RNA sequence: ACGGGGCUAAACCAUGCACCGAAGCUGCGGCAGCGACGCUUAUGCGUUGUUGGGUAGGGGAGCGUUCUGUAAGCCUGCGAAGGUGUGCUGUGAGGCAUGCUGGAGGUAUCAGAAGUGCGAAUGCUGACAUAAGUAACGAUAAAGCGGGUGAAAAGCCCGCU
RNA sequence: CCCCGGCGAGGGGAGUGAAAAAGAACCUGAAACCGUGUACGUACAAGCAGUGGGAGCACGCUUAGGCGUGUGACUGCGUAC
């Protein structure tokens, strides 16, 4: 019962040099160099989708403090007034008001201070 | 002394983007035979300038 | 209507005969067939006699007249490959490959 | 593997992975590294493993009504034709046929019938009596049956 | 909902006028490199340059505390062995003065194709008088 | 011999309050293991607790390949295998469908048997790259011209040097 | 059989055949490797070449659906097996 190897072996190297599309040079073209750079890939997309929820968080507070100094207050106090008035807007929200909605944004700065004073 | 990586595609074409030949810009038109040719070069029959210099 | 002509097993490295082709690729054949006349290579007189020779079958097997033929495409394959055996010194031997080429020119009015 | 036990070249200094025999497994035309020898697969079977797989069998096959019990089959010629037409009146196409005595007549009518095979009491296999959709016994057969299984 | 970002294309930036008279070198530097990069502006994003054009004016009149005007070392090498250059600010500032918020700035923006952009948005003026009228240039008391 | 810019605090000490900050914790959704309690099992479902980094290594459960039976069955020239795309699908090995190519075989299911899975062994064989149109073209005794032949002549023929 | 070519090689027609992209370097014709065409990117820019974010452009849509596909300026993180 001999097996010859030649079908699946193809196959599975046609998987991994699928899924290193678009990658430079021999990276997409050659099975042992693609196979190393799709095991790299993964590696990293497993890290990014945890780097990626510190990276937004950090942008929106970037966006938050820049919107609070426009009304006078830093990121530190805007967002212990906002805790000492029990609300519970996330960080995520916030950003998108104070980019969308001036107004908005401008009376929970009125309701931070108003907890703070 | 030799390589230590294999050079890429891309680097032995940036190399001969240099050898590209360049064609000869314009041919001259002989007066009297209408030929063209090389310019300060006799044509393919003997003219040159409108003159027959060579008999061949 | 496109034309085509091709050598096949030229004696002549791609990389040799592709110095020529771009120098004709989407000139007028009136005005590639004097570009090839005055270029100083082995490969320009091979590229012309696949040029006229795909002249010719346009004008024979298509019909169509020479004044408005382009060449819209050509481009040089490679061919097979002979090896053979060159002595070096102390006893060593080396592969020689005398590499050959695929000549493809296509003319066409439109 | 035909060849010479010659090394292929020698241990050190040509630069090439070192070599012992021009038969290695690992080479082209080298040998198999644990090639086949002429084996036999025949298994031990018990005794009553084997007797208690037939009761075992022979009780599904009267739960399945594939078991078919006549007091006597037989065909007058040697002929095909006739046993062909005799089990298409009993409406059976793959049947297997035990008998008491294997009759010749019986056995030369079958040969060529595809679906069909005939069969003494004692040469009764288990992969037979599962194989056909049918399995037709005489009453002498079965007699010997019970007495061979105990 | 994804979050916003800023376009390069729809991103409005202003001018401002700053005097560099008597400030301190660093604390006005931050300030600086706070709006040439657009981290006070709510639309700020990190890979594209929201930030602000910043002219600065008496950039020779800048002020620095301690020893600094005498002691602070300005180092370059040159590229050629030994060629390791050094000044002092105060004779930065008789030479070159734009070069010393220029370098200042410069440090305090991030590295890259981006930062260098957001650079060039700095224009530094030793004297009093700019050329920029054009642009109306708002004035920046900071 | 602050990571840098810079800093006379953006240093240090004391005290205080905020905030940032991890794959820790919480929230929401999903999976699996082990318990427990049961439904009441037909032996699975349901609650509940808890656990789930991992080399050497031990244990458990699977995928796929070739071949045998099932199979004189089933699929297939109204297009098999193979090749090449695409879409869908499973936790994974994978699977399903389909366009094109191909032009004659393939094979469910449940079992059975293994030459059963490759990126490494300065592995073996074949093919093709790289260096690179680079070095070299094998004695520094040496060639020049006219004519001829020829698709084409520095090298062949003839002639004179 | 005709045409180009050196009374070549090679090729284009015609014809044969179910098929000539079955033409004898002949079933199928994978990969490395080498080309032609198109889309996008790329000549102030530093490093395992990806990954997360992401503009713009091109194109398929649906169609105001605001989706898909290709490309990837810029930016966080990131020293193969
Ligand atoms: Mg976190
Ligand atoms: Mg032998
Ligand atoms: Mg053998
Ligand atoms: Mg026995
Ligand atoms: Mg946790
Ligand atoms: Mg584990
Ligand atoms: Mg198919
Ligand atoms: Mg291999
Ligand atoms: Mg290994
Ligand atoms: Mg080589
Ligand atoms: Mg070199
Ligand atoms: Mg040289
Ligand atoms: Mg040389
Ligand atoms: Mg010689
Ligand atoms: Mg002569
Ligand atoms: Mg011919
Ligand atoms: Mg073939
Ligand atoms: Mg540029
Ligand atoms: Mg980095």
């Amino acid at each position: 019962a001999r097996v010859k190897r030649g079908v699946i072996a193809r196959a599975r190297h046609k998987k991994i040099l699928k899924q290193a599309k678009g990658y430079y040079g021999a990276r997409s073209r050659v099975y042992r160099v693609a196979f190393q750079a799709v095991i790299k890939a993964g590696q990293y997309a497993y890290r990014d989708r945890r780097q990626r929820k510190r990276q937004f968080r950090q942008l929106w507070i970037a966006r938050i403090n820049a919107a609070a100094r426009q009304n006078g207050i830093s990121y530190s106090k805007f967002i212990n007034g906002l805790k000492k008035a029990s609300v519970e807007i996330d960080r995520k929200i916030l950003a998108d008001i104070a980019v969308f909605d001036k107004v908005a944004f401008t009376a929970l700065v009125e309701k931070a201070k108003a907890a703070l004073a | 002394a030799v390589q230590q990586n294999k050079p890429t595609r891309s680097k032995r074409g940036m190399r001969r983007s240099h050898d590209a030949l360049t064609a000869v810009t314009s041919l001259s038109v002989d007066k009297t035979s209408g030929e063209k040719h090389l310019r300060h070069h006799i044509t393919a029959d003997g003219y040159y300038r409108g003159r027959k210099v060579i008999a061949k | 209507m496109e034309t085509i002509a091709k050598h096949r097993h030229a004696r002549s490295s791609a990389q040799k005969v592709r110095l020529v082709a771009d120098l004709i690729r989407g000139k007028k054949v009136s005005q590639a067939l004097d570009i090839l006349t005055y270029t100083n290579k082995k490969a320009a007189v091979l590229v012309k006699k696949v040029l006229e020779s795909a002249i010719a079958n346009a004008e024979h097997n298509d019909g169509a007249d020479i004044d408005d033929l382009k060449v819209t495409k050509i481009f040089v394959d490679e061919g097979p490959s002979m090896k053979r055996i060159m002595p070096r010194a102390k006893g060593r031997a080396d592969r020689i490959l005398k590499r050959t080429s695929h000549i493809t020119v296509v003319v066409s009015d439109r | 593997v035909t060849g010479s036990g010659k090394k292929p070249w020698r241990q050190k200094g040509t630069g090439r992975a070192r070599s012992g025999s021009i038969k290695s497994p690992i080479w082209r035309s080298g040998g198999v590294t644990f090639a086949a020898r002429p084996q036999d697969h025949s298994q031990k079977v018990n005794k009553k493993m084997y007797r208690g797989a037939l009761k075992s069998i022979l009780s599904e096959l009267v739960r399945q009504d594939r078991l078919i019990v006549v007091e006597k089959f037989s065909v007058e010629a040697p002929k095909t034709k006739l046993l062909a037409q005799k089990l298409k009146d009993m409406a059976l196409e793959d049947v297997l046929i035990i008998t008491g005595e294997l009759d010749e007549n019986l056995f030369l009518a079958a040969r060529n019938l595809h679906k069909v095979d005939v069969r003494d009491a004692t040469g009764i296999d288990p992969v037979s009596l599962i194989a056909f959709d049918k399995v037709v016994m005489t009453a002498d057969a079965v007699k010997q049956v019970e007495e061979m299984l105990a | 909902m994804k979050t916003f970002t800023a376009k390069p294309e729809t991103v409005k930036r202003d001018w401002y006028v700053v005097d560099a008279t008597g400030k301190t070198l660093g604390r006005l530097a931050t300030e600086l490199a706070r709006r040439l990069r657009g981290k006070h502006k709510a639309e700020y994003t990190p890979h594209v340059d929201t930030g602000d054009y910043i002219i600065v004016l008496n950039a020779d009149k800048v002020a620095v505390t301690g020893n600094k005007r005498t002691d602070k070392v300005y180092y370059h090498h040159t590229g050629h062995i030994g060629g390791i250059k050094q000044a002092t600010f105060e004779e930065m500032i008789a030479r070159r003065p734009e070069r010393v918020i220029e370098i200042a700035v410069k440090g305090m923006l991030p590295k890259g194709p981006l930062g260098r952009a957001m650079f060039r948005k700095l224009k530094v003026y030793a004297g009093n008088e700019h050329n920029h009228a054009a642009q109306q240039p708002q004035v920046l008391d900071i």
